């Protein structure tokens, strides 16, 4: 027909920029782009281009020689505007009792900025303040004006509309065929490759819609995960712990594969240090690479143990052996850039901050290329390959010495930048093999099969595997 | 400067964005290439945007009531979340940090925001079958176009009126009729004064408890995943503003594939030949009722096909 | 406002030596919508919001809109090289630099006035002579 309406259910809280509307809900701007992707994709089947051709004919391209744009018209409408408000967090804060009936906290969450609207200071949304109590707890207090004015906010809205309209009807068909696997595919708001914006599909022209979440996941994914999680018979009548528990275990398990997991005395080795320690010619850690040339200059690094030299029983270490030293390289950016790495030395109130940028302005960013996908409060560990344009990339490191002083007792502000340590730098070193460059191989679906077999007594990410 | 846009204290919203959004003062770089990306640029762009943004309009201001004097009842319809944008391609771009990037539309005198009377009626007419000029660049799609849009007028037609059945002659006709007051193939119909249909301009009329003017962020992601994207400033009508469609519609009598006048009707009907079968009448409100379904159907404005300027039924 | 011959004349110059016009005669589409957009420009938001518009090369999704700044310059500046010697409305000290940014030009030179009219003389020139040649 003309128009396609559907109710779309949503599964976990949307981080939205633009909160202050009360009519705020999933713009279309993203949506339509991202759908009219995917439904060239699948059109080609599996080739954007022999879809965009497909598309050419039948007239169902606004801009037959230039974009990837489909003529239709895509509408996201609030029915009713109950607003659940979140707070994300990624450190644990202490909650306080004072908050409006829709507002609910998440904390150790893979959304880590917005970090600041917790601690100690004027706009903090929730300021920790010293209480009479043992000072080993803090209390809490919620200000209003300051969680008026947030960047984002998270937020969970009632079932809302979607509307398709096109004078296409055969374009509609092939939309209402797709738009279920659409919304099962891709997440969307801010951080969406770790579960935020969760939606699926429930009503399309008043007909409930039957698909097979795993069968959808498996046709467009390459390697598909389930993690086995729980419900106590309780928390079934209670979102906020279930919401708590699902983005925990989400951010304990990305650490665990990207930088191990070390808060409580627990200690699991990062799953991609261990894979690259374990292929061809061996790849070690850059992290160990800048704490080695750290050391060579000064204060020592907060911890009293030693750099990781390779998978074993308390394989401590901090030199290399006698032969040439290892082939270092930018084990971690392949799941992301970091920009920053903070490292704490010995001394409180002081910390080493290494500035990662590319040696020639050509890369920027990398999104992770792990997707989690929340469903019916399941967790799904999706991905395709990975750009494949990081591998083989130079990078520069810029250290910075950041002493955060006494409080000049007139701003209690930091100035304390004016430091930076001049360390060796070994550009081209060992034939442009270095923790200046990226380990030019690398497939995600033999580390990520790799990771989840890697087990001691029991297997350590508790996914059983559907991959395709 | 204050809230409650009134014509006593009030800038003009236009002169506000056009003229003074880029006035020369000390210590301001926009024309350098360094001088586009400083900070006191940015501060200087903000705070034109922060007085921009400031205004509210009470449901109650004189300048909406004579609006509705002088054109006549208003079509008061609201807007949805993401907004509603028009004049899109008025040049309103430096190159500058912290400026609106796209044009809006705004009335010389009033300085409201507004909607032409011009973009309604083509927005109203695109949706037409005969809207697409059969010039021999628009050949290869002219057909398609001319069977899909027919399919969907029909449909509104019959549902919006009390005609059971209309044909593709019929269509045309009342197309041409209602927007260029004559026949296919341009002949003018005799018709009186008040027997011509007028799309006034949509002002602006109440932002209930905000104010009227937002900003909006478009930031395209580029080709290259690893490449920072760009954000793009724009200025926008905010969500639950009611905007007034003000028409001037008349009644269209169809004879036997044709239109005809008040005065044709009246002596045809008398004739001991009127079939009532081939007799068809539109009123203003079943217009009227037309085209807010077009306008609730399809929306107004820039970036529809993204969900700006998507209207509600207030 | 009549425009005389050698203002066409120089406008074609112009158009030849800004690479507009090609060797076979002929030019993009989209430059004569861009005189007409730098004329509403200069009545909707004024001469030098309108300069800097139109010579900000940062879109790069539409053509190179740079080009009619350069040709309205070669314009002044013929048209100047050939003022009377009454000195009273010509402020012909020299002709336009080709290195400098027309829109400082302006901003230093506060005669608004003969710059507007000669702005103004030329963009109509200019689209005379482009309506002279073929589009696409």
């Amino acid at each position: 027909m003309n128009q396609l309406t559907a109710i779309l259910k949503q599964h976990t809280p949307m981080i939205h920029f633009q909160h202050n509307e009360s009519g705020a809900t999933l713009r279309a701007s993203e949506v339509k782009p991202l759908l009219d992707k995917f439904i060239l994709t699948k059109l080609g089947n599996g080739d954007i281009r022999e879809g965009r051709l497909y598309a050419k004919k039948n007239n169902w391209l606004i801009d037959n020689e230039k974009n990837y744009a489909l003529n239709y018209k895509l509408s996201i409408s609030l029915q009713k505007k109950s607003r659940l408000e979140y707070l994300i967090t990624s450190s644990t804060f202490p909650l306080p009792t004072e908050r409006p009936s829709n507002f609910f906290t998440i904390q150790n969450s893979p959304y880590f900025a917005q970090e600041k609207c917790v601690g100690i200071n004027t706009n903090s949304t929730i300021i920790l303040k010293k209480s009479n109590s043992d000072p080993r707890k803090k209390e809490a207090e919620f200000k209003e004006k300051n969680w008026s004015q947030i960047d984002k906010k998270g937020l969970e809205w009632q079932d809302f509309t979607i509307k398709i309209f096109s004078l296409k009807g055969d374009l509609i068909n092939k939309i209402q065929t797709y738009l279920p696997a659409f919304f099962i595919c891709h997440n969307f708001g801010t951080r969406n490759n770790k579960g935020f914006g969760s939606f699926t599909v429930e009503y399309i022209n008043n007909q409930k819609n039957i698909c097979n979440v795993e069968d959808t996941l498996k046709e467009n994914f390459a390697f598909v995960y389930k993690k086995k999680i729980a419900l106590s018979r309780q928390s079934t009548l209670d979102f906020i712990y279930i919401y708590n528990q699902i983005f925990s275990t989400i951010k304990k398990d990305y650490q665990i594969l990207k930088s191990g997991y070390n808060f409580r005395n627990e200690y699991i080795k990062s799953l991609l240090f261990c894979y690259f320690v374990s292929k061809y010619p061996n790849y070690r850690w850059e992290k160990r690479k800048m704490k080695q040339l750290i050391k060579a200059r000064g204060y020592e690094l907060k911890g009293d143990h030693s750099p990781i030299s390779g998978i074993r029983e308390n394989d401590n270490s901090w030199n290399d052996p006698n032969p040439n030293g290892y082939n270092y390289a930018y084990i971690r950016a392949i799941l992301g850039l970091a920009e920053q790495y903070e490292f704490q030395l010995e001394t409180p109130y002081q910390k080493a901050i290494v500035k990662i940028k590319s040696a020639n302005n050509c890369i920027s960013r990398y999104k992770s290329p792990l997707l989690f996908k929340i469903i019916n409060n399941s967790i799904y560990l999706v991905g395709n390959e990975i750009n494949t344009e990081i591998l083989n990339k130079p990078f520069q490191y810029s250290y910075i010495e950041q002493t955060k002083n006494k409080n000049m007792r007139t701003g209690k502000s930091e100035i304390t930048e004016r430091t930076m340590h001049i360390n060796e730098i070994e550009m081209n070193y060992k034939n442009r093999i270095n923790y200046h460059y990226t380990p030019t191989s690398f497939s995600l679906i033999d580390f990520m099969q790799y990771a989840m077999s890697y087990k001691k007594n029991g297997k350590n990410i508790l996914n059983y595997i559907p991959l395709k | 400067m204050p809230k409650n846009y009134t014509l006593q204290n009030a800038s003009n919203l236009g002169w506000l964005f056009y003229k003074d959004y880029y006035r020369q003062e000390p210590n301001v770089d926009f024309i350098s290439t360094q001088g586009k990306e400083s900070d006191t640029t940015a501060d200087f762009f903000r705070k034109t945007n922060q007085r921009i943004t400031a205004y509210q309009l009470n449901s109650e201001s004189p300048l909406v009531a004579a609006f509705n004097n002088h054109f006549g009842t208003p079509l008061q319809l609201k807007t949805i979340y993401p907004g509603l944008i028009t004049g899109s391609g008025l040049p309103h771009q430096t190159g500058s940090k912290g400026e609106f990037k796209l044009g809006f539309q705004f009335d010389y005198t009033t300085g409201l925001p507004y909607i032409p009377g011009s973009s309604i009626k083509g927005t109203l007419r695109s949706m037409f079958p005969f809207s697409l000029k059969d010039k021999g660049s628009t050949k290869r799609i002219l057909p398609e176009y001319r069977k899909e849009r027919m399919e969907y007028i029909r449909d509104l037609i019959i549902e919006v009126t009390n005609i059971n059945e209309i044909s593709d002659t019929e269509i045309q006709a009342l197309e041409y009729a209602i927007f260029t007051n004559s026949t296919p193939s341009g002949k003018t119909i005799e018709f009186s004064l008040e027997e011509k249909d007028v799309f006034y301009d949509a002002f602006v009329a109440d932002s209930k408890d905000g104010v009227m003017l937002s900003d909006d962020y478009i930031t395209p992601h580029g080709e290259n995943p690893l490449k920072d994207p760009k954000p793009i400033l724009f200025l926008k009508i905010r969500p639950d503003v009611t905007i007034n469609f003000y028409f001037k519609l008349c009644t269209t009598h169809l004879y036997k594939e044709k239109v005809c006048s008040s005065k044709q009707i009246e002596e045809i009907k008398k004739q001991n030949d009127f079939s009532s079968s081939d007799y068809k009448m539109i009123t203003a409100h079943q217009k009227r009722n037309l085209f807010e379904k077009i306008l609730l159907c399809i929306g107004i404005g820039a970036k529809t096909n993204i969900g700006y300027g998507q209207l509600k039924k207030l | 406002m009549k425009i005389s011959k050698k203002q066409i004349e120089y406008a074609i110059e112009a158009l030849r030596a800004n690479n507009i016009i090609t060797n076979d005669n002929q030019y993009p589409k989209v430059f004569k919508g861009y005189i007409s957009s730098f004329g509403a420009a200069v009545i909707q938001s004024g001469l030098i919001p309108a300069i800097i518009f139109f010579e900000n090369e940062d879109n790069d999704a539409n053509a190179d809109r740079h080009k009619i700044i350069g040709v309205l310059k070669d314009i002044i500046n013929a048209m100047r090289q050939q003022y009377t010697v009454t000195d009273a409305t010509i402020l012909v000290s020299s002709q336009i630099p080709a290195n400098y940014s027309m829109a400082q030009y302006i901003i230093e030179h506060g005669n608004t006035d003969q710059l507007l009219k000669e702005i103004t003389e030329a963009a109509v020139a200019m689209k005379l002579a482009l309506r002279m040649y073929k589009s696409e």
